[PDB]
RNA sequence: ACAGAG
DNA sequence: TCCAGCTCCACTTAA
DNA sequence: TTAAGTGGAGCTGGATGCTCTGT
């Protein structure tokens, strides 16, 4: 995981500082720690270690477990920090299903990490004001009526709480207090019949005190789970045809666990009064698609039933190993060519295959086709299988057969990704970095603008601001905004890529 | 206006002077190798102060010389930032102003920190400072360097070591002002 | 000239055909057949492109962006309170937090 | 150890390389050290509070 | 070679011209070798910074007008870089004290000024 | 035939000579007689101090051919080595300066 | 004190005898009256007679401590 | 080099030098085999090693 | 690679 | 030419 | 009935004195 450590060092960069991500590549890269040789290990003074551990076991990044003889021993999450990079793709889907209200609830939950439902709905009010004009404050009841809307979706749970001294174990305190999640009181709010107003930024106790909140990562993906799943069946099929798809993803939301190969399988009967009433269909038409969408070799659904009329189940894991596929087949297209792509569906489907029927099956020559299998198994999409004739493995008396392995080309496939995006912010940081004397010098004329707004600013300060030696150089602050906008927005999209990879890495695990 | 500097140094004493209390030898050959030289972070070593503490004296195998680690206290030329000086000017050129100070030469009064009267010459090198009521445009600072008041405001280090195998830019370099009211030539104020 | 392994358990048999010397090597970055796919528009696109660069300049002033303190100042001077970078300091809920990282 | 002394070129530390060698110079180790006259404490109390 | 400390102390321009003179009386009993140019280098930096010395106003000093110096400079709260500045170039106006004094007309009032003139003076 | 035995541990020599033995009782238990064809060619450093230099000087003078003699000549900090069969080395002989 | 053993070793007097020959052999000034001595370490063994080196012996102990001994205080034999 | 028509030079072996380790001989058997045999230096960069 | 010598 | 490690294979106990 | 830990048997990789003197 080098890959990971090494773009997990960027990240707790940018948002955190440098004496912080000594401490926090540190505890990803060799293990669980005590406090006193973190310091050692990497030299840091004391002090400077506790900052950098309260700011990471506040963003639930590092966690804590008792040990033998009462130490404290710190372990890092990994696969957490990498989605600290997915946090404007979770700040923009609070904002299609939720109000902008929603949108600043979970910013600064992903903000801050832990806080009180009572700070942050005096948070996003205060924020809110910003938003609104004329004599319009936000109050407290429709920020908490939305906010009780997602704990309803599970959008935002409970953090596992403190435990209660006074039940367990009274007396010498430990040096950590053991805390413990509680299933059933995740999602169940504390009431709150406080209100108020956000003020508007002029410059001029608690009921649900412990109860910390934090944004519900798990949610989200069982969420984006069901898009790459919905408008798959909206390019092959239908659009009809994917709602039927959306409704029953929609369905088994709260009645199915995130890591099941199949769902709780839906009765038709129950599915027609559960689609929207916009769509003309019946009853009938509705079993129409349910079978011809089991007519799929792909399996995206299945009956698994015959009582209640029809039932039906619909695939979690299976639609994602077409997913994958695809994810994995539309790189090869597009690095290798389409005449390439040809042979890794080929090979794809007859499991096992020789060049020679490689080159009748999908019509490329020999001296073409060759070129276009040699240059997989140098990438490792692709390999042999080499069954011999005798112990002797020579080469001359054995069979190569190609096989493309699903499970080792996406874990190969994701390994690049973090490399990937790892590249694309130290291209970022170094053209960033470069132009520190033009973006001051741009900083320093804006300055002038920015200071002294409206209080003794005179007109006579609008053409001294153009007036300096940056006049030519916008054109290069102009290549600059146009390198980090593509430079960014290329940082998001392979996330894309990530998500289908990683959910059918983490779906094919057993985990015993 | 200087700032002693703490050092600890090996010295070697060859062994023809154990004639020598090795207190004298020690500050003889500490002299002959810090002296009018720029030490990177630190500034300009004038000469050693004092000796403070004096280790053991080995004497390695493969030679003769006694070697002694030495601590140590050298006197050096550094400046701080914001501090008023007095010196002479060594000529003008269009770049700036070279002020000379004594032992120390490289000191560069630029052309955006002069008295803003006159900011630019008739194509000539000799700076001016046009007052309106007297001397306009032609109070002259001369090569022969009267004296002057100036106030440090940038001091830079650059590191002349060697960029690649073997087989002259100023090192310690600074930047004073003449801008504020009061500096200048002590004439003037 | 003749090698130490045999050249007909390589090939060659017929005896020419022998790949050419490489005179100079390769460049450094070798010219593509295939360019990047073009990137993806639209007005859900673009605004978590705005809310990314929004991040940034938010996260790096946040108490949590913990700066590394400064040193080695030279003198002291009365524009030291001039010169104070004043910024709020945040607290945690030391029930969650273990007892050895009290300041 | 002995057999790769022998190979860096170093002496090895059996035999005569078990000790060091001093010489017996005339020297004065801390010798009296020269006083400061302006920074010393008594007159240079700090100006914050 | 290695430094300790990069600031140990500030070092009043008589500190030098006692360090200096009292250097000369033991040199140039031994002339320079040609063995090496250190001799060179020495003898370069240690005439030609007596010199500079030589016309400041840090001669005819002694160790006690600077201990008393700094004894009735100590009721005006000033920083050690503003009592260092006044015993080197002897202040004789209140131009320069604003100069060498930051904020001189906000920290010190026109009277405290005026009587700072007549503190160095009268000693030095 | 390696590094480790042929070239690190044990390793050829110069200053060094190799001749057939043959008795002599007239000689103490330990000194050893070695043949003027042998002490022309092997030579010791002697570095010039103020207690050999009348030594060093006739041995100078007497050149690499006259057995109590010498081969090269070094300056002081110089590392090239005069041959001293050419030259007069009555000339290098007046010129030798401590070290 | 001191509790290592008070006679000179032959490893000790041998490389004292070899740094003081080579110390004589640069240009170092001798401390006992030679009589026409021209091999330093004949010059050396007369001091080492004499008792006159100015060479401290330092005694590593394998724990890291250290004992000071003088060569003028070490008894010499054969 | 090797042998008597190419002006040689003898040869302390693995078992010459096991004598002078014996006689706890560090410079003799310093002298031998680096002073005199194959003496060199090299630039060494001590950060990376 | 072979022969010698101690 | 002689000798320690490494790996393969039957052979009891234990459930 | 069989899972498993440990014996005995075969395979493998290592080693075997110091120099000069010549063709």
């Amino acid at each position: 995981t080098q890959a990971e450590i090494k773009l997990c060092s960027l990240l707790l960069q940018e948002h955190f500082g440098e004496i912080v991500e000594k401490i926090g590549v540190h505890l990803i890269r060799t293990g669980s720690q005590p406090l006193r040789v973190i310091a050692h290990d990497t030299g840091t003074s004391l002090d400077q270690v506790k900052k950098a551990l309260c700011v990471l076991v506040q963003h639930n990044l590092v966690s804590y477990q008792v040990h033998k003889r009462g130490v404290v021993e710190y372990e890092a999450q990994c696969s957490r920090v990498l989605r600290m990079l997915r946090y404007p793709r979770y700040i923009y889907t609070t904002k299609t299903l939720y109000s902008d209200t929603g949108e600043l609830i979970v910013e600064e939950l992903l903000l801050n990490g832990k806080l009180t439902m009572s700070a942050v709905v005096k948070k996003v009010a205060d924020r809110l004001t910003e938003t609104m004009e004329d004599g319009k404050t936000m109050d407290y009841a429709e920020v908490s009526n939305t906010f009780v809307r997602l704990a309803d979706t599970h959008f935002v749970q409970r953090c596992p709480s403190v435990p209660t001294t006074e039940n367990s174990d009274p007396g010498p305190p430990p040096p950590a207090p053991t805390l413990v999640i509680n299933e059933k009181d995740m999602y169940l709010v504390p009431k709150l019949s406080l209100i108020g107003k956000g003020k508007r930024r002029r410059s001029s106790p608690i009921p649900d005190d412990g109860i910390y909140w934090q944004a519900n990562l798990d949610r989200f993906h069982q969420h984006f789970r069901d898009q790459a799943i919905v408008s798959a069946v909206a390019n092959r099929m239908d659009q009809t045809s994917s709602e039927i798809v959306r409704t029953m993803l929609r369905m088994s939301e709260i009645t199915t666990s995130s890591s099941a190969p199949f769902t709780q399988p839906l009765s038709s009967n129950e599915i027609f009064r559960s689609l929207p009433v916009g769509y003309n269909i019946s009853k009938q038409v509705l079993d129409q698609y349910l079978t011809l969408l089991a007519d799929d070799p792909l399996e995206f659904v299945g009956k698994s039933g015959d009582s209640g009329g029809g039932m039906y189940v619909i695939n979690l894991h299976k639609a994602l190993a077409s997913l994958a596929t695809a994810t994995l087949e539309s790189v090869v297209q597009e690095r290798f060519g389409s005449r390439c792509a040809r042979i890794f569906r080929l090979v794809l489907q007859k499991k096992h295959i020789e060049q020679k029927q490689v080159e009748d099956f999908a019509m490329i020559p020999a001296k073409e086709a060759k070129d276009m299998l040699y240059k997989m198994l140098s990438e490792n999409f692709m390999s042999l299988q080499e069954i011999p004739k005798t112990p002797d493995h020579a080469p001359s008396r054995t069979f190569y057969l190609y096989t493309v392995n699903i499970l080792s080309a996406a874990r190969m496939l994701l390994h690049r990704c973090y490399k990937s995006i790892a590249n694309l912010i130290e291209r970022r940081q170094f053209e960033t970095k470069e132009n520190k004397r033009l973006l001051e010098k741009s900083q320093r004329v804006e300055a002038i603008i920015a200071s002294m707004q409206a209080t003794g600013a005179e007109e006579a300060q609008l053409q001294e601001i153009e007036e300096m030696i940056t006049a030519p150089e916008r054109q290069q602050l102009e290549t600059l905004k146009r390198n980090v906008n593509k430079l960014d927005a290329s940082e998001i999209q392979v996330d894309e890529t990530i998500f289908l990879l990683e959910s059918y890495i983490e779906c094919t695990m057993k985990r015993q | 206006m200087f700032v002693l500097v703490e050092m600890v140094d090996t010295v070697r004493i060859p062994p023809w002077q154990f004639e020598r209390k090795l207190n004298d030898s020690i500050a003889e050959e500490l002299n002959k190798k810090l002296a009018n030289k720029v030490v990177y972070n630190v500034g300009l070593c004038i000469c050693l102060f004092d000796i403070t503490k004096l280790e053991d004296a080995y004497v390695f195998p493969g030679d003769g010389a006694s070697h002694t680690k030495v601590h140590f206290r050298c006197v050096v030329f550094h400046p701080f930032l914001d501090e008023i000086l007095i010196g002479k000017i060594k000529g003008c050129s269009p770049e700036g102003v070279h002020v000379s100070l004594g032992f120390f030469d490289d000191i560069l009064i630029p052309p955006e920190s002069l008295q803003q009267p006159a900011k630019f010459d008739e194509a000539e090198q000799v700076w001016v400072w046009e007052y309106e009521t007297e001397e306009g445009a032609h109070d002259l600072y001369m090569d022969t360097g009267e004296e002057i008041r100036f106030r440090v405001v940038d001091e830079s280090f650059v590191d002349t070591s060697p960029t690649g195998p073997s087989s002259k830019e100023a090192p310690y370099t600074l930047v004073g002002s003449i801008s504020e009211p009061g500096l200048g030539l002590l004439s003037w104020w | 000239a003749a090698y130490t392994f045999n050249i007909e358990a390589v090939g060659f048999s017929k005896g020419e055909k022998l790949p050419d010397v490489v005179l100079k090597p390769p460049p450094l970055f070798p010219d593509t057949d295939y360019k990047p796919v073009p990137l993806k528009t639209g007005e859900g696109e673009e605004y978590m492109l705005a809310l990314k660069q929004e991040l940034r300049e938010t996260m790096k002033r946040m108490p949590y962006f913990i700066e590394t303190p400064e040193e080695r100042q030279d003198i002291e001077r009365y524009s030291k309170r001039y010169m104070k970078v004043y910024k709020e300091e945040w607290i945690p809920d030391w029930r969650r937090l273990p007892r050895e990282m009290m300041p | 150890g002995v057999s790769e002394c022998i190979i860096m070129g170093i002496p090895m530390n059996i035999g005569t390389g078990l000790f060091k060698l001093l010489h017996k110079a005339d020297r004065d180790p801390n010798p009296p050290k020269r006083p400061l006259i302006f920074d010393t404490n008594e007159f240079h109390i700090p100006l914050v509070t | 070679m290695e430094v300790k400390d990069a600031n140990s102390a500030l070092l009043s321009n008589y500190e030098v011209f006692q360090l200096l003179t009292d250097l000369k009386e033991q040199r140039k009993e031994s002339g320079k070798n040609k063995h090496s140019s250190g001799q060179q280098n020495l003898n370069t930096i240690t005439y030609e910074t007596l010199k500079y010395i030589s016309k400041t106003p840090c001669r005819h000093q002694s160790p006690e007008i600077v201990r008393e110096f700094l004894t009735a400079l100590k009721s005006h709260k000033l920083t050690k870089a503003e009592k260092l500045q006044l015993l080197n170039h002897r202040p004789v106006t209140a131009v320069e004290i604003q100069l060498m004094v930051e904020e001189s007309e906000e920290r010190l009032t026109e009277e405290q000024i005026e009587a700072l003139l007549h503190t160095v003076t009268s000693i030095l | 035939q390696g590094r480790f035995r042929g070239n690190l541990s044990g390793k050829r020599v110069d200053f060094s000579g190799r001749t057939v033995i043959s008795p002599d009782p007239n000689l103490r238990i330990d000194e050893v007689a070695v043949p003027v064809h042998v002490a022309k060619i092997l030579t010791f450093p002697e570095k010039v101090n103020k207690a050999n230099i009348n030594f060093l000087r006739k041995l100078v003078q007497n050149g690499p051919e006259v057995h109590p003699g010498a081969n090269f000549i070094q300056q002081r900090h110089t590392q090239m080595k005069r041959f001293l069969k050419y030259g007069n080395r009555e000339k290098m002989a007046q010129e030798l300066k401590y070290g | 004190k001191r509790i290592t053993t008070p006679y000179m070793t032959k490893y000790e007097r041998a490389r004292v005898l070899g740094t003081r020959a080579l110390q004589i052999a640069m240009c170092a000034p001798v401390m006992v009256e030679l009589e026409g001595e021209t091999d330093p370490l004949l010059i050396a063994m007369k001091e080492l007679k004499a008792r006159k080196i100015p060479i401290i012996i330092r005694r590593y102990l394998p724990d890291g401590s250290y004992e000071d001994w003088g060569v003028d205080e070490l008894i010499i034999t054969d | 080099t090797e042998g008597r028509s190419r002006d040689g030079g003898l040869r302390l072996g693995e078992m010459e030098r096991d004598c002078l380790i014996g006689y706890g001989a560090s410079m003799l058997l310093l002298e031998r085999l680096m002073i005199s045999s194959d003496a060199f230096e090299v630039d060494v960069c001590g950060q990376c090693g």
